[PDB]
DNA sequence: TGTCGTCAGGATTCCAGGCAGTTCG
DNA sequence: CGAACTGCCTGGAATCCTGACGACA
């Protein structure tokens, strides 16, 4: 097997590089935020052999209640916010209650909900022919934070109005930048398997140097100063027993070193962003601080290679760029009807209007309990990144830019046995100033036909 | 390979086997013409054991060819459990891979145990200055560690010019053990510069459980340097321990 | 055969190690038991089954509720962190007793995952730690 | 209020610590310029302990303002569990509600514990008729309460002009501890008229558990009156107990 | 229903207490 | 001649080790 350490091509001299000031500043850093004095200090008062799981997962929802509750307080629309335990004092007046969604019960009379807060639990009944019945029905059923306006009854809270953590439609626009800059969003590379679209990848690397086919690509590529990788750089180890006969590179150091030789072709003026994943030799539990210190030694050696956290909010030119991968899309298309993998953006709208990444538990990804919920989108996100479905779609929701990143491997038998058609060689060229999709690059000609 | 060695006393060596068994679980005492040594680490990565016992400690010392054998700490620990120091410890190994432990005391007890094939990787230890070497007794370490380990789990070692202190903090229970040269528990100080470091007292508990009362204990460590603690046996033998510092809070 | 057949694997495997002349090649015999431990720890990890003291057959939802609404007992969770830690040193000592490739990622990924989940900088890799020793080989070679 | 207390012989005081913490887990120290007293009550309302320590017991004893402090003896037991006798125990309090225990001697060990409030029922020591006074020892009390425990769960006190006997029987086994002047168990006695009462065993077994064997104990009781178990410390201090009588026998 | 956590009884060691061998007041 | 110095034997306090009881899915 090869090691990908031979592809060394210098950039084309005919391609003009623009020398300009490149600001860079990350906002969500797991080192200074959580693990500084909150993650190592959870309880410190227990037996000789105690657990730190009851408190982390206990406060994990309390932090979400404080953050999302603060978001509801920032919105000048929700009013009369009370606790569930305070509903016994109010006789008939309608109030707002904020709580978790335990389950969802469907009945001919209407929708019976089980809302539990840190103070109490009550059943929130809402009619079927309601205006907010669609939002409350299509919402995330296992875990969600909701608010209701209504009055309690004989033990069942008869709510009238629904409130979800949706982004505000009314938002202040961003000032126009003096210099134009673009960005590329890509993930699901999966280096290490025998079905990798190596051709589209090397033509893509050669395309990054300035070897463009059309004249329009020169103006955009000449101003690209940032590259972002979502995750899933390898095929994974330990998923299915028939993977050893498929992994072309069974050595993990050759995958990290191979990936390092494949990524070193990017010029130095382009800022690199490397985010960890769940298939690589790193922390498979979300959230993910970064890579390990054994296998990521050549990556740490490269100063240009920046190992960002997962998730990470990268603020560029005053823009909040939420970088994450998640698995909420599959939970939506598998749990909410009328949703499929062919339209992943539609599944991403539900995740956008909840300010969370992956609230559904039980899917094929471990969730690590933390005393502070970090997956809550506090500030107004300008970009929402996701994937794991290999279908790229463009959709803007309430001025928020929604797009996918695609993949770089051909369709496998595993992908064939689950009835999902991947879309490899999808390179979306987005704009940083306008925070919208600028161009779409499709190298599907070099890949397999879907 | 066959060799025989007669060491007088059984309890003094049983303290070494007790300290080793409480600090390591699998070790293979390597036998050289200079004496019995063992450079190994606990399989849980907590301490680092280095036993150096010259032939001067042993009464009779007869070697044919230097070789290495493996000894279980548990079984050999149970042998010298009730072994009186007034006996005569005898180690004999012949052609076969058996160990003969003859006791010539109030009752001759010729013993036999198999010797397993330990695959211990002989690893050495590098050399570098620590700038903090102290000479303290053993009992002061006993009462100083067994009392602070109940209020906290990590202890902080700080040594200055003619000053020694070991303070440990916690939620609502602080402690410190300050000693100087004019005290009665600190023998000597070779501190040259300011030294401060943090370690885990939970390792120091079992690490010092096997120490004596009048045994001179020498500690060598640094700021970011690991912890070293060595002490002599019958004024000639040397037992050195080295543990990595705590990278946590 | 957790008693006789397990020791039989521990002795026959060592006989095979003596037979291959310290030349170990990657295999799936114990890995045949290590894969269910990996998918069981990762699977039950995100489950976190809450069972109160009084009620046993009454399981609580994966979200946190604070206390059991039915019974006045604390809720006990099963993230599979303390039950699988017993079978890990069984094969971990054997895997640690040899330097082999293509398997270090599976051995160290789970224990480092437990470390990252729960949370002693070792002076050096003397516990047979292929991490520092190996990366040092590659770094010094570059 | 800041104050300085210096007491020698922490080993003798540890028995008082075990005796005092064996019943109640927390203690309320009345810190007075004339001395340190302590009135703590058992939660089951069975015994009242009062420690009286004058100023003359403490060599170095500085009082700024008398007050009441709260000591969690559950950890103070661990403080004085390893305390020696030839050392010097020091209890100093500063401005904050913390207690700093300077332990000087062969090694310097200072402690820092919080001072929390102690909830105890206000029960004084009324001037009650005590017509039975006997002087016992620790071994006499240990053997008496333990041997009386192996036979029953209660005890019957019968004291006459020149005798002090304890008869107790559950159903079959009978115990009768007689004290005379020919032996050494009974040194002094003050019983004017014959007196009888009844008390428990488990509580007396819990109070004698901290008290040693060579410790003379003064016992007082009257006809169906509460028991007053007091004894001097260094011939100046006085520890007084209060037991509740039992209706059974 | 097996297995893990925890408490009381027995065994162990150093120090106090008590007992041999010798010499000068 | 007889107790102190020196050295040594034994019980008591602190410590360590082990068996039995109560709880959980
Ligand atoms: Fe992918
Ligand atoms: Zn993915
Ligand atoms: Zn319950």
């Amino acid at each position: 097997y090869s090691t990908y350490s031979d592809l060394v091509i210098a950039p084309k001299e005919g391609f003009h590089y623009r020398a300009k000031e490149i600001p860079d500043e990350w906002e969500l850093a797991f080192d200074v935020k959580n693990v500084k004095f909150e993650v190592p200090k959870v309880k410190n008062a227990q037996s000789k052999e105690g657990e730190v799981i009851i408190q982390a997962y206990s406060s994990y929802f309390k932090s979400r209640l404080k953050k999302m509750r603060r978001i509801f307080r920032e919105n000048p629309e929700i009013g009369t916010i009370v606790d569930i335990a305070k509903l016994s004092y109010v006789r008939e007046d309608d109030v707002t209650i904020i709580g978790l969604v335990n389950e969802k019960r469907e009945t001919r009379k209407g929708y019976l909900f089980e809302i539990e807060d840190a103070t109490g639990r009550i059943k929130v009944f809402i009619g079927s022919d309601k205006e907010g019945a669609n939002e409350a029905y299509s919402t995330i059923m296992p875990d969600s934070v909701v608010a209701f306006r209504g009055t309690p009854g004989k033990g069942i809270f008869f709510a009238n109005r629904v409130f979800l953590p949706d982004v505000p439609k009314f938002k202040r626009s961003k000032p126009p930048l003096e210099e134009k800059v673009y960005a590329i969003l890509l993930s699901d590379i999966h280096v290490g398997s025998n079905k990798f679209c190596e051709e589209a990848f090397i033509k893509f690397l050669e395309w990054l140097n300035g070897e463009v086919n059309s004249r329009t690509e020169e103006e955009l590529v000449s101003r690209i100063k940032y590259i972002i990788i979502g995750g899933d750089v390898v095929d994974g180890v330990g998923i299915y027993p028939g993977q050893y006969n498929e992994l072309a590179i069974p050595d993990i150091f050759d995958q990290y070193e191979a990936l390092a030789n494949l990524l070193k072709q990017v010029p130095d003026h382009i800022t690199m962003f490397i985010g960890p994943g769940n298939h690589d030799a790193a922390r498979t539990a979300l959230p993910q601080p970064g890579f390990y210190e054994e296998y990521a030694k050549p990556l740490y050696k490269l100063k240009n290679a920046v190992i960002i956290s997962n998730p990470a909010v990268i603020r560029l030119h005053g823009r909040d760029f939420l970088v994450a991968h998640g698995r909420g899309i599959e939970d939506v298309v598998d749990f909410v009807p009328n949703r499929s993998h062919h339209r992943p953006a539609e599944a991403m709208v539900e995740l956008l209007k909840l300010r969370h990444i992956a609230p559904t538990f039980g899917n094929k990804v471990p969730i690590a309990p933390d005393p502070e919920d970090t997956l809550v989108i506090e500030s107004v996100p300008d970009l929402f990144q996701a994937g794991h479905v290999h279908v790229m779609q463009y959709k803007t929701y309430n001025g928020v830019f929604v797009i996918n990143t695609g993949t770089w491997q051909a369709q496998t038998e595993f992908q064939k046995m689950v009835n999902i058609i991947p879309t490899p060689a999808r390179v979306p060229i987005i704009d940083v100033e306008t925070a919208r999709l600028r161009a779409v690059v499709r190298f599907d000609q070099f890949c397999e036909g879907v | 390979m066959p060799f025989e060695v007669v060491f007088d006393g059984a309890k003094e060596f049983a303290d070494l086997i007790a300290t080793a068994s409480n600090l390591i679980d699998e070790a293979a005492f390597k036998f050289t013409e200079e004496g019995i040594s063992m450079r190994a680490m606990d399989p849980s990565r907590v301490v680092l054991i280095d036993l150096n016992l010259p032939e001067s400690i042993f009464s009779k010392y007869e070697v044919e060819e230097p070789e290495t054998i493996g000894i279980n700490m548990d079984q050999f620990k149970k042998i010298l459990k009730r072994g009186k120091a007034k006996d005569t410890l005898i180690l004999r190994k012949g052609d076969e891979n058996f160990l003969e432990i003859t006791f010539e005391g109030t009752a001759k007890r010729t013993f036999r145990l198999p010797l397993i094939d330990v695959e211990e990787l002989e690893l050495e230890l590098p050399e570098l200055p620590f700038t903090a070497k102290v000479v303290l007794l053993g009992e002061v370490l006993k009462e100083g560690i067994k009392d602070a380990s109940l209020v906290s789990d990590a202890i902080k070692f700080i040594a200055k010019e003619n000053e020694f202190t070991m303070k440990a903090e916690g939620e609502t229970n602080e402690v410190e053990i300050r000693l100087t040269l004019e005290d009665e528990g600190l023998l000597d100080l070779e501190v040259e510069e300011e030294t401060k470091s943090a370690y885990g007292i939970r390792y120091l508990s079992d690490m010092v459980k096997g120490i004596g009362k009048a045994d001179e204990v020498i500690l060598r460590f640094g700021n970011e340097m690991p912890l070293q603690m060595e002490y002599m046996i019958r004024d000639e033998g040397r037992l050195t321990f080295l543990l990595a510092p705590r990278v946590e809070e | 055969g957790d008693m006789e057949e397990k020791v039989a694997r521990q002795l026959a495997l060592a006989e095979r190690i003596r037979a291959v002349d310290e030349h170990h090649v990657a295999e799936t015999i114990i890995n045949s038991h290590l894969v269910p431990d990996l998918r069981g720890n990762l699977r039950s990890f995100t489950r976190q089954e809450f069972r109160c003291v009084k009620c046993n057959t009454k399981y609580r939802r994966p979200p946190l509720t604070g206390k059991c609404p039915k019974c006045g007992g604390k809720i006990v969770l099963t993230v599979s962190k303390g039950a699988i830690e017993k079978y890990l040193p069984t094969a971990k000592m054997l895997v640690t007793k040899y330097r082999v490739k293509d398997y270090t990622r599976q051995r160290i990924c789970i224990t480092e995952k437990d470390i990252k989940t729960l949370f002693q900088r070792t002076l050096m890799g003397f516990s047979a730690d292929i991490c520092e020793k190996m990366v040092k080989e590659r770094t010094g070679h570059s």
